[PDB]
RNA sequence: CGCGGGGUGGAGCAGCCGGUAGCUCGUCGGGCUCAUAACCCGAAGGUCGUCGGUUCAAAUCCGGCCCCCGCAACCA
RNA sequence: UCUUAACCCACUCGUCUUGAAACACGGACCAAGGAGUCUAGCAAAUGUGCAAGUGUAUAUGAUUCUUUAAACAUUUUACGCAUAAUUAAUGUAAUAUGUCCAUUGUAGAUUUGUGCCCCACUUUGCAUACAAUACCGGUAAGCAAAUGCUUUAUUGAGUACGAG
RNA sequence: AUACUGACGUGCAAAUCGUUCAUUUCAAUCACGUUUAGGGGCGAAAGACUAAUCGAAAAGCCUAUUAGCUGGUUAUUUUCGAAAGAUCUCUCAGGAUCGCUGGAGUUGAUUAAUAUAAUUUUACCAGGUAGAGAUAAUGAUUAGAGGACAGGGCCUUGACCUAUUCUCAAACUCCCAAUAGGUAAAAAGGGCGAAAUAACUCAAUUUGUAUUUCACUCAUAUUAAAUAAAAUAACUCCAAGUGGGCCAUUUUUGGUAAGCAGAACUGGCGAUGAGGGAUGCUCCUAACGCUUGGAUAAGGUGCCUAAAUAUUCGCUCAUGAGAUCCCAUAAAAGGUGUUGGUUCAUAUGAACUAGCCCUGAAAAUGGAUGGCGCUAAAGCGGAUUACCGAUACCAAGCCAUAAAAAGAA
RNA sequence: ACAAUGUGAUUUCUGCCCAGUGCUUUGAAUGUCAACUUGAUGAAAUUCAAUCAAGCGCAGGUAAACGGCGGGAGUAACUAUG
RNA sequence: GGAGACAUAGCCAGGUGGGGAGUUUGACUGGGGCGGUACAUCUGUUAAAUAUUAACGCAGAUGUCCAAAGACAAGCUCAAAGAGAACAGAAAUCUCUUGUAGACUAAAAGGGGAAAAGCUUGUUUGAUUUCUAUUUUCAGAACAAGUAGAAAACGUGAAAGCGUGGCCUAUCGAUCCUUUAUAUUUGCAAAAUGACGUAAAUUACUUACUACUGUGCAUAUAGAGGUGUCUGAAAAGUUACCACAGGGAUAACUGGCUUGUGGCUGCCAAGCGCUCCUAGCGACGUAGCUUUUUGAUCCUUCGAUGUCGGCUCUUCCUAUCAUUGGGACGCAGAAGUCUCAAAGUGUCGGAUUGUUCACCCGCUAAUAGGGAACGUGAGCUGGGUUUAGACCGUCGUGAGACAGGUUAG
RNA sequence: GACUCGUUCAUACUACAGUGGAUACACCAGAUCCCAUCAGAACUCUGAAGUUAAGCACUGUAAGGCUUGGCUAGUACUGAGGUGGGAGACCGCUCGGGAACACCAGGUGAUGAGUCAG
């Protein structure tokens, strides 16, 4: 599935109207140590007793919902747009 | 372990024990979903009619007292 | 087994023969009021606003009208209870109902009859009375022109 | 009789990862040698089990039949 | 009353099981003992006492001292729950004040009258149901020089003469 | 301690006794004392042994451990009275939540009605299953005929065109039922008018829309089609039991079939006595306080066994006849047994036909129209009555429950 | 000599395979790979780097370690086999 | 003496670690298991003409693909067939005629679709933000999929209009957690971190006035990252050493229903039988009967009906092998062969087996076939399947397993 | 007589013929400009010289189809009842409801609003 790098579409906030946005792929971030659940989990895990939470070994999907980051040309805002679960994904280089 | 699947048996007969209940058929019905613009104008009209009734009632009462 | 939206509609949502393609504009022009009764009868060409299987050929009151939609309160039996359910349908699927039209015609004739009866100062009975009473009757057929019948024999 | 793998040259493997089917031995024509092989040079040969289907294009992918091998028959 | 008779009828009780007279299970017999309780918290029900309050808590007090281990009393903003909701939350929070009159409908209990008393009109119009407006907290959107604003949306177990 | 798988097997004994047999100078046997202790010991290994205890000893305790599972779960009368469907569930022997049930209340009701209704009527629709079709399409599918690309040896066979023709389909459809389903039959409303209100609406402040206030007026003084022990209706609350069902007719899917598995509609049983079905949870009749009497039902009337060896017309003899649904066998096929028919021929000869009967028709204790029996029936097929026949039905009494009257000298 | 195994008098011998799974031998050339430590950063917490650990990985050794020990065609002056 | 700042010991840390510990090893299920998914789903059909509806019913499909195959507009008509045209032929392109879709519509199957919903082209990104009422499943909760609108901003068309993904029916996922978006909204608990900002004042803890104030963490709202046993446990084997709780809700034993399979009896008439349908036969076909077969089954029994066979012992059946009486013959006699009344009477010795069965050798007069809880374990026996010991092969990493074979019980 | 906007959506379709052109429609002529392509074929624009030859209208045809009606047929089918029949398979009866194909006969449209020359 293929989207171009730019799209004229509605900005809701700080720009109030249809304008250009640059279009990019969300990369799914990365965890930091100072998160509350991780703090709790590390403390509980620590000491005698082995593993203290489930381990999600089971899996059924090789695919992912794709979610675009829309970055406003006019204003400094980001906006999300999510779309159908895909095994195949492309940016630019049209047919 | 080897179960029976289904039957509709007796359910209709059970329904007929208290009968099949039917609408209460109210003359007024809550109108949240009904046509914006036209319904807010109706709200203004209704408020207008209430105001018209209020103006009539207040003036008539004040006239009667005098 | 499966239970998707159009489940079991092969025969039911087929076109009638010689009725294929888009239907006349003048169907759509038909005028509807709030509190009309209206039948839900569906041509299969226009696919948006298509009601569920149960509501085909059903009748109910219009409670709401929109741009090309009509809300219709239809009764559905849900096990041990009938309840009123808000079926949104299209201009395409609404047919003006006819039970009301018999009442209207009946009222009109009755009103003229009421005017006449009041004018003449004599009571009338409106009632759509019984079928079964027959007066005494005559057969004037010649006595040898009557048809003589007997049972039918075998092959 | 129930599961799963496999049918391409005379023979046995490649292609078989969709279009252009490769290699060896075998076969065939010519050399070399009292003579014959070995040896050297050059060619010909595939219908891709069969009946139907997809796809722009099928020997290959998709089914059903036909053969071939591999599993299976245990607690009763 | 007991007792045999005789005519007609009369299959081991309990039990789980769709189904037991069973070739289903328990029971030789008799007597005594032998299994939905108690506490905690909660709910609805119905009674009772009081009501925008209620309970009197720990405890104090007394001309209270076999039974008294209860009964009686408590020298005017203690606490529980109820008298306000909303909400992650700083917080905010209920007609709108020209009027001691006191939200709008439609049915609806009750009342005046007319033409002993049912009546047939009218007449007045609670509970409650169905709706409706208002208005408050949240959230939008529009605005924003902050006594934050704005018709409009939405949302709460809301609120519109307190019931606990 | 090998065998007699001896005796014994409520013993002499919770492993004894008899006879047989292995061992007998060594890895020998015996004593006493001693060591090693419980997930521990010790084991020439068999998971062997560790005090009638062992794939984890004995004692005591946490403990009344836990158990969706098994068993049991205690006086009386009266009233209402089910479900064995459903959804989700590490769920399929369970639970929760729906359904059906009860209690309690309130609302409605008392005005023979209106609300209301496993009902029809008259209007009004919606259909594509049964059926029917191949000359309508799809898939089949058997024949010839008539015509202008190919095969065989200018001639012939085909295909192919054209009109036909035979038989067809759960998952084909030109057409198309019955049954089942929905809307409808007027007063909190509807008519036709006026006036108001809008920030909706059109060019257009009546141009409409919708709403509101005033009018005029629609059957119901038998009710805008019937009929209705139609409020025994609603509605709220709180809760139970239940979630393994089964049987029958009819439609029905799988399976060779099945008292088999699986569905549909309805009725039963379950949860149910009573009378018949010879007997029999379910078939038929019919649902039940206590009693008296009647007359009937299903069903009977040869006797057992209550009423007819009734009447009346046929048919029927069997060297294994036959005899009341479910129901306990029975067919294709024959018959110069007898009885009716019907077509032919010349009261005779043919041919068919279906009624009875016969053959087809073999099984396991002794053996089953229920038994005895029955043939001028007590058989089979009719009809005609009478009689007998229930706790069902009618009248009467008494009991309780429910409702209604009526009542605070 | 002690500890640990396998086999089980005598007699006769004990074929192949270190790939797999084991065990085992060498190590900064060497891939991965921890705490502490060391430096960089920021106002600090922090955030980053850096470090011959063993192990594994790479490379050997070992079957009286665990173990394992194929399938088709064609071919001989009768016929058959090969 | 020897060793020596290394050991060692303590505390951290990585690794190794079935030596030992604690635990997991689904469900549906024509029994269990290998298998499958009927476990989340979508189509048609089954389904009995509203709808409803089950099976390990049937024919199937699913976990995607799409910057165009989306959106709007404009133009066009497809498949095919005939008649023509250099290379060029059965197919290549071009033309004229004929062409209700026989094409195509991403992919299943079914519906819909001809001035399109197909094809070509133009312009584009609405495959946008916010919100209801709802419809589907159904609790009429969730999620998911839809429909009809509304508030915005736009895109497209000449305008009317249409556009909130794919012509419709499929293409999917809670809480907690993580992550990135978003905010003149918030918090981190006695206080503060812009900025001494703007004014005044000036002995100083002066005095006013200011929407925008550190790192880190927490929120709130919105997505995404996944649970396919798909309303959501982090979970492999094994027991022939085993124990316990239940179970006729469920096998192995009888019985029962059925009779596919087996067995037995038919009907027929093409052939065979020199010649000749039927003396004897009898196909291709077609009807019954039975349960001495094997099944199908799961009604009955799991707080037990002793699990094979032999021995022994008696009785019943006939579907008669012989003995008695016959009928027919393809019969000269001798025989012999088919057949009927017949169940009075008889039907053996061994060899080999765990054996029903089977198979030799021999007698006989012939050496028929069955029933009796698969006749017959408080009649016996204990050889066998089938307790616990053991062996070999194969399979299993292993522990172990084997309607594989063997010995001891 | 003619045309425009329509409506029903075959009586309106299809096929082959014949009949008709005052006004009108159409066929037809041209390409500068707007426009459009390979092509003035179409489409666009501009003409008005000719013509019923076509389009179109009307009618005909043993037309085909569609469409009504009869007849198929009270046949097939079917709801309820029955201790009705039949060995079963199935078939009557009582109360009811009731088709389809073929065939045969007829028909081949009607209509709202506006306009022009009568």
């Amino acid at each position: 599935v293929n989207v171009p790098k730019t799209r004229k579409t509605y900005c809701s906030n700080k720009c109030k109207k249809h304008t250009m946005h640059k279009v990019s792929q969300y990369k799914k971030g990365k965890e930091r140590l100072s998160s509350l659940g991780r703090r709790r989990y590390d403390m509980k895990q620590k000491g005698f007793g082995g593993q203290t939470k489930p381990v999600f070994k089971k899996k059924a999907k090789t695919t992912k919902k794709i979610v675009l980051k829309l970055e406003c040309t006019k204003c400094k805002k980001k906006r999300f747009q999510t779309m159908k679960r895909c095994k195949t994904f492309e940016m630019g280089a049209d047919k | 372990a080897k179960s029976k699947n289904h039957t509709n048996h007796n359910q209709n007969r059970k329904a007929h024990k208290n009968g099949i209940k039917k609408p209460k058929k109210h003359k007024f019905m809550s109108r949240k979903g009904l046509d914006p613009n036209f319904f807010r104008n109706q709200k203004y009209c209704l408020k207008g009619i209430q105001k018209k009734k209020k103006e009539l009632k207040l003036k008539a009462k004040q006239e009667k007292n005098n | 087994k499966s239970r998707g939206k159009r489940s079991g509609t092969r025969y039911k949502f087929s076109k009638k023969f010689r009725k294929h393609g888009e239907c006349t504009a003048n169907k759509y022009l038909e005028k509807l009021n709030y509190g009309d009764y209206v039948d839900i009868v569906c041509d299969s060409t226009q696919q948006k606003g298509m009601p569920f299987n149960y509501y085909h050929g059903k009748t109910g009151k219009i409670f709401h009208i929109t741009k090309r939609g009509v809300g219709v309160l239809v009764n559905k039996r849900v096990k041990h209870r009938i309840e009123q359910k808000k079926v949104c349908v299209r201009i395409e699927h609404v047919r003006k109902s006819r039970c009301n039209e018999d009442f209207l015609l009946r009222k009109i004739k009755n009103a003229e009859l009421i005017k006449e009866a009041k004018l003449k100062n004599e009571h009338i009975n409106i009632k759509r009375k019984t079928e079964g009473p027959k007066p005494a009757a005559m057969i004037k057929v010649p006595p040898s022109k009557i048809i003589t019948i007997e049972p039918l024999p075998f092959y």
